[PDB]
């Protein structure tokens, strides 16, 4: 115990001396102006010990203070009935209803995973958003992130998935025992517009039966945002390796991960500016996505699901750059064809799938999956590319060799890309993907070769 | 209480010890000046002092006589129609003890307080009173205001006055169980008041133009933003808002304005006339507002201030309309308090912790239910100024998410007298989205599905003018003719407005909802023409269109006979040739 | 002594025993070479002050550290006799008449102006030039910024207009009497030429019993250069407000009063900012500017032109953001027309001044000028997009409209911009502008009415 303060600060505070101060400790400060915080200890010193102050400078004096260690580290309770229940949120969860019983009482600042305990994918999310898990195939072995951009909405796409994720026994790879209707969000930061779209959202999805949703509130301090991550993480790692389940970490906007981030980086004096945003990111980071490969001698998994937009339309900012050097490759959905009117827009040019044959395969989902992955991509793509180079030259460059490649781009346009919010399983999706695969001459194609043709029409 | 001396006096800002035991936020009186100032930070036996007001010829070592006790923010009476400042003090009571220009060691109350207010109770002896919903009213002739007492201060009322006029600082209540109170109440700065519940927008948005609100709808209880710089035509947007727009009360508010534009307000301010009130719109208007011929730390201490007065109106049902104008020039004062302090500029040439408090300022604004379980709405109006229009400055990357929309005005749109000016390719409200069911609900069935079809007119025109229609629209083809016949309308009739007939810019949603109507109706007509080979000379030259136009001249009262009418003559003039 | 001195490097002094001394405050100091020299007392404490001689640093010496108090309240007279003097730098003897004239030791600084006590513009002021008066009405207490580049003499089109401009609020029915013309000029850092090619300006003709200089020589020490204007600022006051005159303070060169600023601001503990110039900036330009704007009651107030470079009149560094936010309008320079000797050249497009209809209105500078101020905007801005093409457009498509806007281009800016450096009037300004839109039929003006014309043609 320590009476005494010698700096009144904002994020982080003298403390003298230390003994018994753990790294990363819970202490609880009696502000004397009948307030409380708490906060962690990292950073432990004989001379001035500082503790990360949990609010504002405002409401703090020395006529009356205490320091008190509460625990040796950071600690909280994972129920076995955190599924199907939301718990909005932290330390004490305000989800506007009782808290459930911490149950079990582990810790919450993460549980490594041992490198040569990894067994490669098996699994795919049938998710009703044809268009990305055909192409670009969703599975469990990629933690690809989806870049909104800005003009484009981070709220609307993350919303649509939610609901729109469903498990068949074998269409799916594994089972449906193996696959709850339970999903968690883990939010990096909430704002005010990501806060009042999914109010409503809550309600309709099933917030109540089928998915959890830790977040920040929109309206908690700054220091809350470098908690909630990896305390929302934790939780689920324990039900989907040790109880066995499959559940997806759909992130938020890593934005406002930086923004609370950085005014610690600039009261401790480290490297808070790679480029204007953290030098010291990815540090933090190396247990977030730590955690998002696939488990080997368990089964079920967690899987982070980057969703982060930028703060302009051009990767000049640390914001998307930082984060595609840390994790595999890009998807996007840009705004191509936003301005039009489709919905959803997605534009996979700049794209990358790092898997799309592995955690898939024949019979796993369907026979030509693995072979339509490639197609449709290339296929596409050299249509966008004619109205490049028909431009420069005149107003025409075409040719009979064009006039095909041109209409693929019309027919994988509306009637693909656009959909609604209209669930489509991977039969419907694959099905009828070889119907406009019928706008140029079978038989011999790019990747494909005479072996699905004249079973796939 | 505290006693201290000085110890540095690093321009603006001091340090001086002898204040242990402090709290923060104080009155402060700086030497025997009384330089304004405010304690902050301590550190040991000595602090960190941000003193508003600049040094002269201050000693070091001086008496330092402080309040020892939290400042707060002050309400009640006096609020509505009375001048004041971010600091929270009144304007009004600094110029006539200042004169012509400011003066230093001149300082004032926090409340209009000379002035006998009018009272009329609402409790009565020996009953107890609920936080967060009444205490007893001021009727006030500009603008009607309950002074209520704040959340949680519950417990036995004595004494409480019948009508009279009361001063401020004359009791018109007591408390029985101690903690007497008068008719000032007093609310810790950045202290928010708890909600019941967090709700979202379904009240209809109507600022008195056109394509403005009935094109973008962010309803009360979104946030908006203005880029670029303020004036040159800008200025249009945000005088009119508080005119027509759906609110109850108006909040306005600077911090590092313009010099001869920023009085040409304030003097016209009373001259804008409000419909409910009949008269004067200065009654139910709050001013705060903060120019650079105040004080240093006047643009740092602005939001706070203004954020919780918001709140306290919000708490008596009343949906204010703050306009949180300069934002980017608020915080070259944060900067500079910055500089001289280990919080120095860190991000992209500005505080990181600008990030923060940007940020919560929009997160503590809404439409929600308070405790007391009234609702009202504290709709921003977000002024950024930055200056060239760039994105790579922190103010504008952050608010971009933040904030769902975007309302840029061009400067050619403006130029030719049809009002409003917005720029739409150039503007967006993702708001949009999660109204749409409230929209139809409450205002008209068939309401959404106008708007975000009628747009397209637009988009197809756009691209038309260019240099497609360059030789004239007759030598294309009538598919294309098709866009400027209907192009009419939406030009003298559906984007035409004046700021300077007051009969025409009252606009409301009855009127707005037909004139997007009768211009579907009109291209149901104008495609059924062109499909039967109708001249697109007697098209152009129906009653018809002469009809939409005299029904913008009439404000919502001769509209609904002149819908009767204006209907049914399109239906009889495409089926009369 | 006043000893305890520690880093004389360059025009720093520390010294202890600075608990006699105050802020703003001034202090002879004593040395054995006979050198009496000030340098104003900041950053100080009950031990350690920061001073900053007056000239050079030269002769500080450890035998004799003394200080004879001057005073710690700042002294500043307010003057009343100087409305027809010459004085370069802080005060000094050119033309043998005494510095300054004592009523009060008023300080450098009282505060700006009280925001109510402020009223709309309601008045004009004449600079005996066309352009910058017809189309752009130069107000009352307007802070109207000229964005000068480099490598062009800012300095003489400075001067030039000095005497052109004579007021003339004739049309509305005051005098030039009620409306004085009063130059109170504050440069710093100009060179030895320009120093006296502006004295030579006013001695040419009678204006200099009526005005008073002060010019701070690129050789009088970076110390005096800021107060330079606190002190012609604070006379100033007293000169429009408190006899009724009417002042137009006239800046120039800015980028030398930021430069000096700087280094004094960087021994206070403040840290320079964006593209090296201060950001502690702000707060001290807008005390030189706000003491502009009209009045309650008090019809004389000062009129503002401050004058700054820039590179090419580039936004993408402090000078010209700052000054752009409190300031209103800018008024930049054609490399086109000062070539060709079309003087002061004022841009199509890119130039504008915020206010023009406010302080002017029918019948006050004359009824037409309403529509007449817009019609020159429009039909000079014509020109300037076939100003070169005539042999880029071939003599294969030429036609007549625009032919004619060439010429209307030509005569536009001889007659016009330039009116050399004979003296105008509204009315003499205003026939220039109906002339040569004579040449041009009624069917390309559009942005005059019907009604003007039946006036004059």
């Amino acid at each position: 115990e320590y009476t005494g303060i010698t700096y009144i600060s904002g994020p982080l505070l003298f403390v003298e001396n230390a003994k018994d101060l753990a790294y990363g400790a819970i202490v609880d400060i009696k502000d004397g102006t009948g307030r409380v915080r708490g906060g962690q200890v990292i950073e432990v010193s004989e001379e001035y010990a500082v503790i990360q102050v949990f609010e504002e400078t405002t409401g703090l004096d020395l006529a009356t203070t205490s320091v008190s260690l509460v625990e040796d580290v950071a600690r909280l309770g994972v129920s076995k009935e955190m599924l199907g229940r939301r718990f909005n949120g932290i330390g004490k969860p305000i989800d506007g209803l009782p808290p459930i019983t911490p149950e079990k009482r582990l810790p919450i600042t993460g549980l490594p995973l041992n490198p040569v305990a990894r067994r490669k994918p098996e699994q795919f999310i049938q998710t009703g958003i044809s268009t990305i898990d055909v192409m670009n195939t969703l599975v469990r072995g990629q933690k690809l992130p989806i870049f909104s951009g800005s003009g484009l909405p981070a709220n609307e796409i993350a919303a649509q998935i939610a609901r729109q994720a469903t498990v068949r026994p074998d269409l799916s790879g594994e089972g449906e025992k193996e696959e709850p209707f339970a999903v968690v969000f883990a939010a990096m930061g909430i704002t005010q517009r990501e806060l009042s779209y999914f109010i409503q959202e809550f309600e309709r999805t099933g917030a109540l039966s089928r998915s959890v949703l830790f977040l920040n509130k929109a309206d908690d301090p700054t220091i809350e945002r470098i908690l909630t991550p990896r305390m929302a993480l934790t939780v689920a790692e324990y039900l989907a390796f040790e109880h066995d389940y499959h559940v997806l970490v759909i992130l938020t906007d890593m934005t406002n991960y930086c923004e609370a981030l950085r005014e610690i980086g600039a009261a401790r004096e480290e490297i808070p500016g790679r480029r204007g945003y953290p030098g010291y990111m990815y540090t933090d980071l190396a247990t977030i996505y730590e955690r998002a490969g696939v488990v080997e001698g368990k089964k079920g998994s967690v899987t982070q699901i980057p969703i982060l937009s930028m703060p302009d339309d051009d990767r000049t900012h640390p914001i998307p750059d930082l984060t595609g050097y840390i994790t595999e490759g890009q998807i996007q959905l840009s705004r191509e064809l936003h301005r039009k009117g489709i919905y959803p827009p997605i534009d996979p040019l700049p794209s990358l799938s790092r898997l799309m044959n592995n955690g898939v395969g024949k019979g796993k989902t369907r026979e030509d999956h693995k072979q339509v992955s490639d197609q449709l991509y290339s296929a596409y793509a050299n249509g966008v590319d004619i109205r490049k180079l028909v431009a420069i030259i005149g107003e025409d460059a075409l040719t009979e060799n064009d006039r095909r490649y041109l209409q693929f781009a019309d027919a994988f346009e509306r009637f693909f890309i656009n959909q609604g919010q209209q669930n489509r399983s991977i039969e419907e999706s694959l099905q009828i993907a070889w119907a406009l695969l019928s706008m140029l001459p079978q038989g011999e194609l790019k990747r494909i070769s005479k072996d699905h043709i004249g079973k796939y029409y | 209480m505290i006693q201290g001396v000085i110890q540095k006096i690093a321009g603006p800002a001091v340090i001086a010890k002898g204040m242990l035991g402090a709290r923060m936020y104080d009155i402060c009186k700086v030497g025997e000046e009384g330089l304004v100032g405010e304690i902050i930070r301590l550190d040991g036996d000595t602090a960190f002092v941000q003193v508003y007001e600049d040094t002269s010829g201050l000693k070091v070592g001086e008496p330092v006589v402080s309040t020892g006790l939290p400042l707060a923010v002050e309400l009640g009476p006096g609020m509505l129609n009375g001048i004041y400042d971010g600091i929270q003090r009144p304007l009004e009571r600094i110029r006539e003890k200042t004169g012509i220009y400011i003066t230093r060691g001149v300082v004032v109350h926090a409340l209009d307080r000379e002035k006998k207010w009018a009272w009329t109770p609402m409790v009565k002896p020996g009953d107890e009173v609920r936080g967060g919903m009444v205490l007893g009213t001021v009727p006030e002739f500009g603008f009607t205001h309950k002074i209520l007492v704040p959340p949680d201060v519950r417990g036995r009322v004595k004494e409480v006055k019948p009508a009279g006029e009361y001063t401020v600082e004359e009791p018109v209540v007591v408390l029985e169980d101690g903690t007497e109170l008068k008719m000032y109440h007093t609310w810790p700065v950045r202290r928010a008041r708890p909600v019941q519940r967090k709700l979202d927008p379904n009240t209809p948005f109507l600022t008195g133009m056109r394509i403005l609100d009935v094109l973008f709808p962010v309803a009360m209880g979104g946030t908006a933003a203005i880029p670029g710089p303020f004036g040159s035509g800008k200025t249009v947007t945000q005088q009119s808002l508080a005119k027509w727009s759906n609110a109850d009360v108006v909040v306005y508010v600077g911090c590092g304005e313009r010099g001869n534009e920023m009085t040409d307000v304030l003097v016209e301010f009373p001259e804008l006339t409000d419909p409910k009130t009949g008269g004067p719109l200065m009654h139910r208007t709050v001013l705060i507002a903060n120019t650079s011929n105040m004080p240093v730390a006047a643009r740092e201490a602005s939001i706070y201030v203004g954020v919780t007065i918001a709140e306290y109106f919000r708490d008596q049902g009343f949906s204010v309309a703050l306009m949180a104008d300069s934002t980017s020039r608020w915080a070259e004062a944060l900067r500079e308090i910055s500089s001289r302090l280990e919080e120095m500029p860190a991000e992209e040439g500005y505080p990181p912790y600008l990030a923060a408090r940007l940020a919560a300022f929009y997160e503590r604004a809404g439409k929600v239910i308070t405790l007391g379980g009234e609702e009202g709405a504290v709709t921003i109006v977000g002024a950024v100024s930055p200056p060239g229009g760039d994105m790579s400055e922190p103010v504008t990357q952050s608010t971009l998410r933040i904030v769902g929309a975007f309302w840029r005005l061009d400067a050619s749109l403006a130029f030719r007298r049809h009002f409003p000016a917005i720029n739409w390719n150039g503007s967006y409200s993702l708001f949009t989205s999660a109204l749409d069911p409230w929209y139809r609900e409450n205002v008209a069935e068939d309401y959404p599905e106008l708007r975000d079809a009628i747009s397209e007119l637009l988009q197809r025109e756009a691209g038309l003018q260019e240099i497609v229609q360059l030789v004239g629209p007759d030598a294309l083809q009538d598919a294309e003719r098709l866009v400027i016949e209907v192009g009419r309308i939406i030009r003298e009739d559906f984007l035409q407005q004046n700021a300077y007939h007051e009969v025409d810019a009252y606009c409301s949603m009855k009127k707005a909802y037909g004139i997007m109507k009768m211009i579907l109706a009109f291209y149901k007509e104008a495609e059924a023409a062109i499909k039967r080979g109708v001249s697109i000379d007697e098209i152009l030259q129906l009653p018809v269109l002469e009809r939409i136009g005299r029904a913008r001249y009439v404000s919502e009262e001769e509209f609904p006979a002149y819908f009767e009418e204006a209907m049914k003559e399109i239906q009889g003039a495409f089926k009369a040739l």
